[PDB]
Order: C-alpha cells, then structure tokens, then sequence
C-alpha cells in the first residue's frame, strides 16, 4: 500500500491570505507511460461530498478557481491556495490514483482566521412537555463568535455544575466564518424542582467580562 | 448534470450483510471507473473500492478485502457494493465517485451503522423563545433520546434556512444520541411568524412537526 501522509494536520490562515499543504507519498507516483504524477487533491466543506480540486498533482478540474495550485513531483506534493476566502473552510485531502488501493492523505483542517466576534448568548428553560417525562434539559446557545476557544459554566443556586452537562460545537460557518456552540444541562425532574436559579456563564476574548444569562424556574 | 445516488444505508447487525447501490445519470455510466470510498463522521476518507469500465478490473481496501464485492449493471447505469460479515469497524458513511482524472461528482453518500443496538425514535422537545439581544431571537428544537443516526431537522419545511445551526449529534452516557436545531430569527417577527421544526428519523419511522411559540 502507498501511505500519503499530509501536513499539518490543522492550518489557520487570515482571509486573502496564502495557504500551503503538503502531502509526501511514501513511493513514486510518476507513471512514466503518462508522463503524469497521478495525485488528486479534494476540498470537503462542512456537511457536504468531497470536491475535486486538481488531478495530475498540478491540472485544476473547470470551475475551480485558479487560487488553488497544485505543485510537486515523484513523492512530495503542495497545494497552495492564494487569496483565502470564507467559503475555502474545508478538510483539504490528497489521493494517489497511481496503484491500487487508491488510498487518501489523512486530511489537514483549515480554518479561516477572521475578526474577534463575541457571541450572543441565549438560554432556554426545560419544555413543561419533557417535565412531564421525569427529565430537565437546560440549554445555553452561543452563537456566531470567533475564535473557536469558550468557557461555559452552569450554576445551580450559584452552585458550579460539574458532570451533568454536554457541549457541542458547529463547523466554521462558510460565509462568516464563526462557530456556534450548545451546551445542555440535564437534570432529574425532581433536582430541578428542587432549585430556582438557572445560569449560563459565558467566558470569550470578545468579551469585556464573562456574561451571564439566567432564569428563574416558573416565571 | 453528473447525479450519483447512493442507497442501501442503515442500521445492520454485526457479521450481516448489506447492498449499497449508486444510481448514476447524466453521463455515458459504461465508459469511466467507479469508485467506492467510505468516511467515519468527524474522520478522513478512506478508499474502499473501484472497478474498471466492463467489471473485468476490480480492487479493495486491505480492510473489506474477502468481506465486500463491487459490481456494474451498465444496462441499468447502477453501482452496488455487496458488504458481508460487517463489523463496528465498518460504520461509515459510504460515498460513490466517478473515476475520470481524480475522483468526480461524488453523491451524498448513505450511512451504514453496524450495531447490536435497537432503533429508537426521538423525543421532540421546544426551545422557546423568551421576553430576552435586541432585535435577533432565538428559538429551536431539542431532538433527545434516539439510536441510530441520523435526523434530519428543517424550519418550516425548508423555507426557513438563514440563521439555521442544526449541531451535531452528542452520544450520552446511555448510548442514545441528542442534538438541537436553533435559528435565530428577527424579534420583530415572533409575534405573526409560525415557527415549526420538521424532524425526520428515517431508521425509526418518527416524523414531529413541533411548533415553537415565544413563551
Ligand atoms: C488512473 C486513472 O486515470 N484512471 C482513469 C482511466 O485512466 C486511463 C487508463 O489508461 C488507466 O491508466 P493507469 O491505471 O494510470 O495505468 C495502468 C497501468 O497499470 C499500466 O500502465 C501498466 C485512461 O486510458 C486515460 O484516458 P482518458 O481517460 O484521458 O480518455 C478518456 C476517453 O475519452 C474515454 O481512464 C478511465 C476512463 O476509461 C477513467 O474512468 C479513470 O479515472
Ligand atoms: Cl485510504
């Protein structure tokens, strides 16, 4: 088996910026038959297939525009993307199409560095519908901010939670390259009923002080 | 336009056997490669399979090689990847490609989950909008308590899509998964404007309409 190894793994560039992706072939890929190094590079945006990018490590499929380059020869290979825009947020992946199995890089992440961007914080009570079920989910939304890094800290009574809530976090938006976040408190109905304050405290670079949102549990 | 259609994905117990297939149009099926290629969510893509023009030619990965057969039926312009003696291992969203200089007009793949564990539709649950940041509210649905992946959320049946962020699905410690569908929509608006998230857990046969009303 040919192993593609790519790095790095993570890049973070600014918009109108450059990028360069390396990928390194542990064998030649120059089939001398076709005068051709037989390397594909794909772009995967999130949630969506893989796009091709460039075939024959350095011919650009029609369509894609010439920001992406592809460069090398025999076993190490770069893409370069000039003028980054939002929408190139993407897992960039290099593939040999030179012997089977046709085998992929591991992928590098690129996220887009932009402007620092606070988030909008928004808390939501458990439904009187999932009450009746025996459980309290308590959701805290964080959205649109830059960068990615967010402290979260649920109180309970000004009790510091700890154990008893998830977080999860969307992929780099492709037109404002923010991220949004939940993080969900879940709660027997009965240790919910048993407390009034309900807050999310929410620490990030954009800011001046960590904000608090809160409830009290029937009004 | 270049359509591939993969079908065929869902839940299957480990050591049973599937059938994928890729429905192809637009393009002369008979006259380029095809390719199987798989990808664990949150994980890199892994080459599976391909064949030649004919079927004649055909090659796997080291992983499935014995367990899984590619084939063409270029009469009827479908792909198949027969998947047997499954394993965890196996759990991927599978994808076909067009072999022409790389691999081209991928399709949005199907999702294969090998597992022992039972379906489970979700509960639906509101997250309400509420008297309070200024002018923007935000409002959606807690989608708890379902096995396998995925669900599918849309607002107002797909004509409300700025501002959506459906997150991904977290496992809780009971092995079921959990997500929120939020929108952020104008203040302005909560008074007149319906909101209903449309969920669809297709392994379970569960579809909520859940209207969300400011409270
Ligand atoms: C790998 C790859 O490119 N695969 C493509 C394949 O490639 C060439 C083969 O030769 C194989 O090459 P390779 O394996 O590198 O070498 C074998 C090696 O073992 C021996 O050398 C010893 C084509 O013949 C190039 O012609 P075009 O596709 O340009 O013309 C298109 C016409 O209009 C019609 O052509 C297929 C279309 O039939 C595509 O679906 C594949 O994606
Ligand atoms: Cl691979």
């Amino acid at each position: 088996d040919i192993q593609l190894t790519q790095s790095p793994d993570s890049l973070a560039v600014s918009l109108g910026e450059r990028a360069t992706i390396n990928c390194k072939s542990s064998q030649s890929i120059f089939r001398t038959s076709r005068n051709k190094n037989l390397l594909n590079w794909y772009q995967q945006r999130p949630g969506q297939p893989p796009r091709l990018l460039i075939h024959w490590a350095s011919t650009r499929k029609s369509g894609v525009p010439d920001r992406f380059s592809g460069s090398g020869f025999g076993t190490d290979f770069t893409l370069t993307i000039t003028s980054l825009q939002a929408e190139d947020v993407a897992i960039y992946y290099c593939q040999q199409y030179f012997s089977p199995p046709y085998t992929f890089g591991q992928g590098t992440k690129l996220e887009i560095k932009r402007t620092v961007a606070a988030p909008s914080v928004f808390i939501f009570p458990p439904s009187d519908e999932q009450l009746k079920s025996g459980t309290a989910s308590v959701v805290c939304l964080l959205n649109n901010f830059y960068p990615r890094e967010a402290k979260v800290q649920w109180k309970v009574d000004n009790a510091l939670q700890s154990g008893n809530s998830q977080e999860s976090v969307t992929e780099q938006d492709s037109k404002d390259s923010t991220y949004s976040l939940s993080s969900t408190l879940t709660l027997s109905k009965a240790d919910y009923e048993k407390h009034k304050v309900y807050a999310c405290e929410v620490t990030h670079q954009g800011l001046s002080s960590p904000v608090t949102k809160s409830f009290n549990r029937g009004e | 336009e270049v359509q591939l259609v993969e079908s065929g994905g869902g839940l299957v117990q480990p050591g049973g056997s599937l059938r994928l297939s890729c429905s192809a149009s637009g393009f002369s099926f008979n006259s380029f490669w095809m390719h199987w290629v798989r990808q664990v969510p949150g994980k890199g893509l892994v080459w599976i399979s391909f064949t030649n023009n004919e079927g004649t030619t055909t090659a796997y990965a080291d992983s499935v090689r014995g367990r899984f057969i590619i084939s063409r039926d270029n009469a009827k312009n479908t792909l198949y990847l027969e998947m047997n003696n499954l394993r965890g291992e196996d759990t991927a969203v599978y994808y076909c490609a067009r072999g022409d200089g790389g691999l081209d007009d991928w399709g949005q793949g199907t999702l294969v989950t090998v597992s022992s564990a039972s379906t489970k539709g979700p509960s639906v649950f509101p997250l309400a909008p509420s008297s309070k940041s200024g002018g923007t509210a935000a409002l959606g649905c807690l989608v708890k308590d379902y096995f396998p992946e995925p669900v599918t959320v849309s607002w107002n049946s797909g004509a409300l899509t700025s501002g959506v962020h459906t997150f991904p699905a977290v496992l809780q410690s009971s092995g079921l998964y959990s997500l929120s569908s939020v929108v952020t929509v104008p203040s302005s608006s909560l008074g007149t404007q319906t909101y209903i998230c449309n969920v669809n857990h297709k392994p379970s046969n569960t579809k909520v309409d859940k209207k969300v009303e400011p409270k």
